[PDB]
């Protein structure tokens, strides 16, 4: 029918006139901000905070929880549902955190949407613009193919190395940044395997498999210790921190930023490829992203805290360690791809000065926070002394 | 050939089996009894970039017509008191639900080895952060707007005060996260999903559509649309264990389990806050529980799993004879001790009555007398001196809760079951109202050791434990909670404090 | 057959107009209709109802026309007539600028438009025609706009008051 | 430093005066009295970019309301009858002003030598053409959704049937484009847009929620934050010419002829429209009226400017004097004239005659007595062979079109002006209603040659020009304007033809 | 008050009880598509046609129009609201039009938000990740701030050339997509100089001022003609098609495309620089979707027009060898830039085959529609006359 059969009470004549009835006033109660008892981080209580802050039901007994008693059901054996027992880091409460960003589901997906929509665009004009015709050839079916797409393995494994927390993060401002940090690794890793989708349907006889690339992030030489210190980043550690910690604060900053920034997005432009460096820019606005919340998290919030700062930061200094000897691997083996490179790409002076910006980056950025003391020049020399 | 080209989702999820590789300790993290396959596939080809666009747009028309025209209508304000206060408990008891299952899809990524199957986990692990924030936006959004704030703006704290909040954890929140990954799934998609989720989520459209409330169906129908992936999650994570010996040895128990577990809480509950807690009715709890559990999922949903070795839960017959007068048991419970909720509760009117006793002959003569008892003697009028729930003791009818389900229950007056298993072990008494609940505890006793609010406030005067749980509204004297509906006469701090309640431990009784 | 958007006078035209099969011809057609047919001062108001459909149509075959028979320079600086376009829009913006008042000055515009509107003139040239001639014609038009009363407005105009009611 | 940094619009603004460089032929392309300052400066600092974001954020909201919940609570046909049909003329007809406003602004933009004033303009010329968007995505929901399709469906050719398209054409088509740029500026911005529409779209939205419409709201609101820029355009065009010798000249003498033109249409076809065209009433059109053009725009906002040489329109007097029965006078003719519209009309209810008496003492006497008489002669009854218009010419009551401005008007009838010039010349008959329209044509008889309805249609049978121009619904009979809002006895094409109605030029009769 | 004082006909119980009793029993009309009359140009009406089509009320004297009789108001001295005089173009249609990518003003400002929402992210990204660092200083302050900062007075002057065409199109669909096709370019202008005061933020001594710019503009050599042909452009043509036309299909497709594309796009990665190029990608993608609805308008529509497309091919191409001649001498002048560069960043033979890919681009995208028979190899000549 034109009216349909369902009588709603907001529009219904009789039905609506009984709930106006029942109506007081006036609200039975001034304070209309939900969340109210929260403590701002900022100026006023945002949005992002309101929505997102003590979602979690963790009792007292957890730092933080403002709930009481045991877990209704455990694991066998008697394991809680979330407990202070599954990270060696200690604080006054797990509920400090917040992402400087203020990012909650929807803003979230509104902008990677865009970004989504864009490429789309961009991917468009790129062919109809026919700007396939000025690169390089052995870049393309050499190094965009077979060593730009094995990195998608790294990405994909620190993706991986995020499931472990998403289980047991102990709050809900923690969950929400882990989550999408490990979704934005993941995007990541699908978007370096559509650039190759991509150039294969304008580039005659390029390949999309994964076989290749995979072959050499699996067997090949150059991604070996890479690969090592990922599959251990993942699947041997159990302590959800060590594992953010160590992959944004260690590998993924030392490593993964060398080789997107230092390496392919310095040198694919040198051979007329500015197809990768769109995905790249995606690739640093999110590792930049990211940065941000693991920095609250682990130093504002843990390194800094009023109770633990000292136990923390040496809990910190020691995965920095554990992890910086797997990391200084991975980029001496990737040291060897330079090698690859048709004669008078780059020199060991270039790749020095981009070593030190990533060490130097990473020392201002992270190793001085934890106050751990590392060395730019025996770093950037024990890695140099990969060149071949 | 400079044809305008791209790449979309599927052409890109082609290869995303790929991604996984081999090596040493690929391997889950938590203690499982089953095997995934690592090549089983997803229903959905979806990239992270192409779930994202997909949610946005949903995200879009939802808050345009938040924002927009239902705040220009005042939808917010224009909705029956008893649905008003109904939403602080269904938005947040379901918010807890979606942020556990945050957690729980979290282990089953953790837990599928095949490629594509984390990435069917993956994006319930976004869904689930979404309706999270949805929920918790129906909340932020009637304390906001609506008629009364208080409990929508700080049930993530009030709701500790009660006993219905115990329970909804079980099944919500530990039910989804703690024990083998399979039985958390089971627990999560097959049952929780599959049986309750999925259609109660449209029932609750349904409900609030007839009192006024057009917020609740313009979120909850959104998140509506994203449980299709998640269904599938659930079918896929049987077909991924069919193959594993030990499913044939542990997938009927486990899947047995989680039934009776979730139909526990879901059987009173949700019957008790559809029909007391709106004033419009849309349709019998008993009708509505009949279809889901035995018509769509016990019958439907169970029989297409057939193949993979499931069938139907051994106590489903069980669950339809403990399930009738279930939550009509379950209110007056409930009412008796409203001083313990963060939303105001009401009575039944005239014409409420005469719908229970069409649709439950006998509701009456039990219930009906005993409500209008509690209302002649003042149980809505602060001054009365009474509380329901010195009725109870008056009349010798102690009120137990579940050690393993946390569901509160009354065997001397139920007209439900009457069951009660009084257990003491080392030093430790523990009440049971089922068999099922019993063999859990029996076989499991370290799992459930959950305190009951009997035993944490034993001892305490009931005034003290809401002033010290802040179950108060702004001026810091009226409670939050309440007996009846209305603006005027709310109980205040002080009308319970001169009561003089004092909690006890009933399971001491036994001594 | 007499509808609003197709009837026999529209018909008729048609037919007439598909026997113009030379520039020349179908130009001057073209001229006379405008002289005819358009404006206040159109020689009758028999047309009135097709008139502008009906030029449309007769504009059609000209510029079709003058596309075949002109080379290209001719195409883009010369009229329909052979006339150097600058020329004459210099020569008419001279003549307006000289109007001593805005009877004279709206009858230079007015015969502009009827005498070269496209396809007779390039409409580059046209354009900037209108852009010109209208700017002096409004100038006179507009100043002390109402200082003329009715009663003798009626006079200048020269209208014959048929009826008047108060 | 690598802090996160970015640049804003305001940023890139700072220099977009420079953008602009010197050249011999860097000058308008358009014929103009005036000269726009080379340094004119414009209030807000956009960017492209920046628009369109501040755009898209209202358009989410807006689309969000109209797809989910005004659609979900059946918001597109939940509204009075009356309404419906009002929408048709009210959204279509601001939709050609709207979009005439996109190429009235690529003429300011062109004007416009500060690149700065140009960018105003640049704005405005997309704000126009999203509202072009917005007022056919009403008749296209009201169509998709709604109790009455026709008309809202086919409007862009049905509404070439009637004589008020004519007048509509005069101040919101040629009037914003046609003539000198500032001339045109004046129709739109400094009047039309000040001293009607803005005021006009909330007052719109108002008599829409009253008559059940929530539709019409949510656009026009939407429309409505656009408008303080083009605001700005205007009283920013009076400024870039204050300086220049020809200001003192023509100015005034611009706006007079601008406002005239704008209040001849609007004073009477809005008041119509609110008044006849709904259920329920607002506020008195003569309250609204003397609020707006002489209190709001011809007191505040055409004061502000008089420091740069503007002027009260001298015809303003006149303008009031003529403005209270004008719409009564009007409506008399639409309906009497029914079957060439595109909507269906009503005659009014005796709660409405008590009204219009209340509020237009002497209302009754006139107007009632007259269409009581047509209800009488069955004017609502397919079977009457009655059309109101039969009823003027056994009366002598002869309708004339004003050749300026093309409102109809009977002068034997009405109670408010019942001046008729005519005037042969050069083989012509010519006929105006006031000294102000009159003096426009002797002064500037090429501007107006516009040929009227009775001239078009002279000896032509009523149901031919209906049929030829597709005025009919669906059903290829039944026409599409309606003498009544019933469901019932509608109108075929045949019961027009049984009239024998033939259409004859009024002004023939003069010698 | 908590309700309100005004009472909605929607929700109030007793007017909506007058409007329910007022319904007719079903819609009075079964056709409830707005629209329907439209011819369709695909499978199935769209939303955008439905929303656009004959919203422009002209008379059937004006190709395509369905009113009837002149216009109510005209111009002083007789000149019509909109008219067949204002384009020596001729057609059965003006309505037949359709945008390819069917952009109505919604899809219009969502993507142009995306874009810039993702523009201001990747911005804080490039900053905060310290990309600025590699990119050559020469490259950055002589031919960023000064050549391509000039380049944004030729985008801005193809900008203003549509005020004219926005105010006479035609038809609707023509005047909305030429609103389109201009606001792109006053975009990308002021994309330029969005960079310029970027770049002025992170590099300490950037002027972002537009003085040296607009000097090199004005007053500059490389420019000289290309400045005189966007003046010519833009002033001296009244005909609304030949503006649209000549700035589209001849002057940007040729001149435009090889600044844009075979310059700056090409010659920046070279240089370190990645941020250019972000921003040209958004130039080429707007380019690339202008492109599309001007073959459509004056290909399908008007070059294949089925009555006159044999008098608009000649007047295209008279066009076209009218601008060709000017934008040949715009592409020679700019030949002059070359010699600026230091030595060895290119040479003859990369810029002749750059000049090739460009000429052969608009051959078969634009002169071929039209049967334009240009020589490839002459036009080449002729621009190569002005390297120094
Ligand atoms: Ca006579
Ligand atoms: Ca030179
Ligand atoms: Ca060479
Ligand atoms: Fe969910
Ligand atoms: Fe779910
Ligand atoms: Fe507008
Ligand atoms: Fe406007």
């Amino acid at each position: 029918s034109m009216l349909g059969e369902r009588r709603r009470g907001l529009t219904d004549p009789e039905m609506a006139a009984v709930i106006l009835k029942a109506l007081p006033e006036a609200p039975l109660d001034g304070n209309n901000k939900m969340g109210y008892f929260v403590t701002p981080r900022w100026k006023r209580l945002t949005e992002y905070e309101a929505l997102t802050v003590y979602a979690q039901p963790n009792a007292d007994w957890i730092a933080g929880g403002l709930d009481w008693g045991d877990w209704t059901q455990k694991f066998h054996g008697g394991r809680p549902s979330w407990g202070n027992e599954t990270t060696e880091l200690r604080t006054v409460d797990w509920f400090k955190h917040r992402d400087p960003l203020r990012r909650w589901h929807a803003p979230y997906v509104k902008d990677k949407a865009e970004e989504w929509r864009y490429t789309d665009r961009f991917l468009q004009g790129y062919s109809a613009d026919g700007q396939i015709r000025a690169m390089n050839p052995t870049w393309r079916d050499e190094f965009i193919n077979r060593y730009w797409g094995a990195f998608l393995f790294n990405e994909y494994g620190l993706f991986n190395a995020h499931s472990q927390g998403a289980r047991e993060a102990l709050s809900d401002v923690t969950r929400v940044s882990l989550a999408f940090w490990g979704f934005d690794k993941i995007d990541i890793a699908q978007m370096i395997q559509l650039e190759r989708g991509f150039l294969a349907k304008i580039v005659p006889g390029f390949d999309e498999s994964t076989a290749v690339p995979k072959a050499e992030w699996t067997n090949g030489e150059v991604y070996k210790s890479a690969r090592l210190a990922v599959e251990g980043l993942w699947q041997e550690v159990f302590d959800w921190n060590e594992s953010a910690f160590s992959v944004h604060a260690v590998y993924d900053a030392l490593f993964g930023q060398f080789v997107r920034r230092e390496f392919f997005q310095r040198l694919a432009p040198r051979f007329g490829d500015n197809l990768t460096p769109f995905f790249i820019n995606q690739a640093q606005t999110y590792f930049q992203i990211a940065k941000q919340g693991v920095q609250d998290l682990y130093y504002n919030c843990l390194g800094d805290d009023p109770e633990f700062s000292d136990y923390n930061r040496t809990v910190m200094r020691n995965w920095t360690g554990k992890w910086l000897e797997p990391t200084i691997a991975a980029l001496r083996d990737f040291m060897g791809l330079f090698a690859k490179l048709p004669a008078g790409t780059t020199d060991k002076e270039e790749i020095t000065a981009s070593l030190y910006r990533v060490v130097d980056d990473w020392i201002e950025d992270y190793a001085s926070r934890i106050d751990f003391k590392a060395d730019r020049d025996q770093i950037v020399k024990a890695v140099l002394a990969g060149l071949k | 050939n400079r044809a305008p080209t791209s790449v979309n989702a599927q052409e890109v999820h082609r290869w995303l089996q790929s991604f996984n590789w081999d090596f040493k300790n690929n391997r889950t993290k938590y203690a499982t009894k089953y095997k995934m396959a690592n090549e089983t596939k997803e229903q959905f080809k979806l990239i992270a970039k192409e779930y994202a666009r997909m949610e946005a747009v949903k995200d879009e028309r939802q808050f345009g017509s938040l924002q927009d025209a239902l705040t220009r209508l005042n939808a917010g304000v224009r909705v029956h008191p008893k649905w008003n206060e109904t939403m602080k408990v269904v938005s947040n008891f379901l918010e807890v639900g979606e942020y556990n299952a945050i957690a729980a899809t979290g282990m089953l990524w953790d837990s599928a080895q095949a490629a594509e199957q984390k990435n069917g986990y993956l994006a319930q692990v976004l869904d689930e952060i979404r309706h999270t924030h949805q929920c918790a936006y129906v909340n932020y959004y009637f304390a906001k707007n609506g008629q009364d704030p208080a409990g929508h703006n700080d049930a993530r704290r009030t709701r500790t005060i009660g006993p219905l909040w115990k329970g909804m954890k079980r099944v919500f929140s530990d039910g989804f996260i703690s024990g083998d990954a399979v039985e958390c799934s089971l627990n999560l998609q097959l049952v929780g999903e599959a049986c309750f989720t999925n259609p109660l989520i449209v029932a609750v459209t349904e409900w609030a559509a007839a009192n006024g409330d057009e917020i609740t169906p313009t979120v909850f129908l959104s998140i509506e649309t994203d449980e299709l992936r998640h269904m599938a999650n659930g079918y896929q994570t049987v077909v991924s264990i069919a193959n594993d010996p030990a499913s044939a040895k542990y997938l009927n128990t486990d899947l047995n389990n989680a039934f009776w577990t979730q139909q526990k809480y879901f059987t009173p509950v949700l019957g008790m806050l559809f029909e007391y807690g709106s004033k419009f009715k849309v349709e019998p709890w008993v009708k509505t529980w009949d279809r889901w559990v035995y018509e769509d999922w016990g019958g439907i949903w169970i029989g297409r799993l057939g193949k993979y070795g499931v069938e139907s839960p051994r106590s489903l017959k069980d669950a339809k004879q403990d399930a009738y007068w279930a939550h009509h048991d379950l209110y007056l419970l409930a009412y008796a001790l409203w001083p313990t909720g963060f939303f105001r509760l009401a009575l039944p009117d005239q014409e409420e009555m005469e719908w229970f006793e069409a649709n439950y002959p006998g509701w009456y003569d039990h219930y009906g007398k005993i409500y209008e008892e509690w209302r002649a003697r003042g149980c809505e009028d602060p001054s009365s001196g009474f509380i329901p729930l010195m009725w109870f003791i008056e009349n010798n009818h102690p009120i137990y809760i579940d050690r393993v389900s946390q569901v509160p229950f009354c065997p001397s007056l139920a007209k439900g079951a009457s069951t009660l298993r009084v257990h003491e072990y080392n030093g430790e008494m523990h009440t049971f109202s089922d068999q099922w609940g019993e063999r859990m505890w029996l076989a499991e006793p370290e799992r459930y050791e959950c305190q009951n609010i009997f035993e944490q406030y034993e001892g305490r005067e009931l005034s003290e434990v809401i002033a010290e749980l802040h179950g108060l509204r702004s001026d810091g004297k009226t409670l939050i909670a309440q007996p009846h509906v209305r603006g005027d006469k709310l109980w205040t701090l002080d009308d319970i404090k001169r009561l003089n309640c004092v909690f006890k431990n009933p399971v001491k009784a036994f001594n | 057959k007499l509808g609003i958007h197709s009837n026999d006078t529209r018909d008729a035209w048609v037919n007439k107009i598909a026997q113009l099969n030379t520039l020349e011809k179908a130009a001057e057609m073209l001229k006379q209709f405008r002289m005819d047919h358009t404006t206040p001062f159109r020689n009758s108001y028999e047309l009135d109802n097709d008139y502008l459909w009906i030029e449309a149509k007769l504009e059609e075959k000209v510029a079709v026309l003058k596309a075949r028979a002109f080379n290209e320079v001719d195409f883009r600086h010369k009229t329909a007539f052979g006339e150097d376009a600058k020329s004459v829009l210099d020569g008419t913006v001279a003549k307006m600028n000289a109007a001593k008042d805005k009877w004279e000055a709206e009858k230079i515009h007015i015969g502009f438009r009827q005498a070269y509107k496209p396809p007779i003139m390039p409409v580059n040239y046209f354009l900037d025609g209108e852009r010109q001639l209208g700017t002096r014609l409004m100038e006179l038009r507009n100043l002390n706009y109402y200082d003329t009363p009715l009663e003798e407005l009626r006079k200048q105009r020269g209208v014959r008051v048929v009826h008047l009611q108060s």
